[PDB]
């Protein structure tokens, strides 16, 4: 796997309501979230 | 700025400019245009594998107008006040008739 | 660095300016309220003299 | 003497080297053939060794960035709206209703 790293105050990355019902990767939410998923599945490796 | 009621004048980024006027109560506007010109970019570590597949994933990103699409539903599409009257509705020259009521 | 997927620059952030919705008695604004009222007691006083 | 002019005397300046001020034959952009499937203008230019670099504004997108590592953008462009200024119009009847 790969290590990725971001920035959380700011309105691109975000905690999404709910955290403790989610796990992982799937708790953060928004804008550069979709970049990242986009861009792994581009490319083709999981992170 | 909002409790200066036109008297002080931020100076910030585009992206948090719009995002503040959008996704918070629409107090406050963005005027005028980018006085410099920046921009963001994801890295990667200095003589590693992992640039020119993901270089060429951005372009085709941007390419595809999907960084516009993505902008335009976390900027507006999810605002706070939203986007109340999106016609401009324009200055009438005329009188109104609240001036003599 | 890769490509800029995004620009940016330095903008401007100022208060947007309210409709302002002018008062109901708003064209009393040219003369002051002063004004107003000293032409009533100068109205009646005229068409006392004048009776 | 222009706007890529001064950037590439710029551009020299802090990358000492010798160059040539030379101008492009066919005037053209990097453009796939259709079934020749060769470049043209700066792009066909740079590709089978013609020039050293190109100081022009270059549309930097996918099928050329495979083939020509760009560098990062001086300027931005952007598909904007041009219209005639609005002069005023001529007064039809009716006019002092206004
Ligand atoms: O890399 C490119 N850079 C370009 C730069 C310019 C400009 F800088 F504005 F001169 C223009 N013009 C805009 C209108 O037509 C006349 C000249 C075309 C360009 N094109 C062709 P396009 O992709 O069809 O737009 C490219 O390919
Ligand atoms: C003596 C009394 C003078 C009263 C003047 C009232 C003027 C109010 C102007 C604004 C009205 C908004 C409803
Ligand atoms: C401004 C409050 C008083 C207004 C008086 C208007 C009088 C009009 C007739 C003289
Ligand atoms: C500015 C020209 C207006 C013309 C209106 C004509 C109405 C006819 C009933
Ligand atoms: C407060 C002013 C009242 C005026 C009433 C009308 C007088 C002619």
């Amino acid at each position: 796997t790969y290590i990725v790293t971001t920035i959380l105050e700011d309105p691109y990355v975000m905690l999404k309501k709910n955290a403790n019902q989610f796990e992982g990767n799937d708790r953060y939410e928004g804008y550069c979230v979709e970049l990242a998923a986009e861009i792994a599945k581009h490319v083709g490796y999981s992170y | 700025v909002r409790k200066s009621k036109g008297k002080y004048a931020y100076l910030l980024e585009s992206t948090m400019n719009e995002y503040i006027e959008q996704r918070k109560p629409c107090d406050t506007m963005k005027v005028g245009g980018n006085l410099d010109s920046k921009g963001y970019g994801i890295a990667t570590p200095k003589g590693s594998a992992l640039r020119g597949p993901v270089n060429l994933a951005v372009l085709k990103l941007s390419e595809q107008g999907v960084l516009d699409k993505l902008k335009s539903k976390w900027w507006y599409d999810k605002g706070e006040c939203g986007s109340k009257d999106s016609g401009s509705k324009d200055k009438t020259s005329a009188l109104s008739l609240s001036n003599v009521a | 660095f890769s490509k800029p997927f995004m620009s940016l620059g330095i903008s401007i952030m100022i208060k947007k300016p309210q409709k302002s919705k002018p008062g109901v008695f708003s064209f009393l604004d040219p003369l002051a309220y002063e004004i107003w009222m000293c032409i009533v007691f100068a109205y009646i006083g005229v068409s006392v003299v004048l009776f | 003497e222009g706007y890529c002019v001064d950037l590439a005397a710029e551009i020299a300046k802090h990358c000492g080297f010798k160059y040539k001020l030379t101008i492009v034959g066919d005037g053209k952009y990097g453009a796939r053939d259709a079934d020749t499937k060769i470049w043209n203008g700066m792009v066909g230019e740079l590709v089978y060794g013609k020039a050293d670099i190109a100081i022009a504004p270059l549309t930097i997108t996918l099928v050329r960035e495979e083939v020509i590592d760009f560098s990062k953008p001086f300027m931005s462009l952007g598909i904007s709206i041009m219209i005639k200024k609005p002069q005023k119009s001529k007064p039809g009847v009716f006019s002092f209703l206004d």
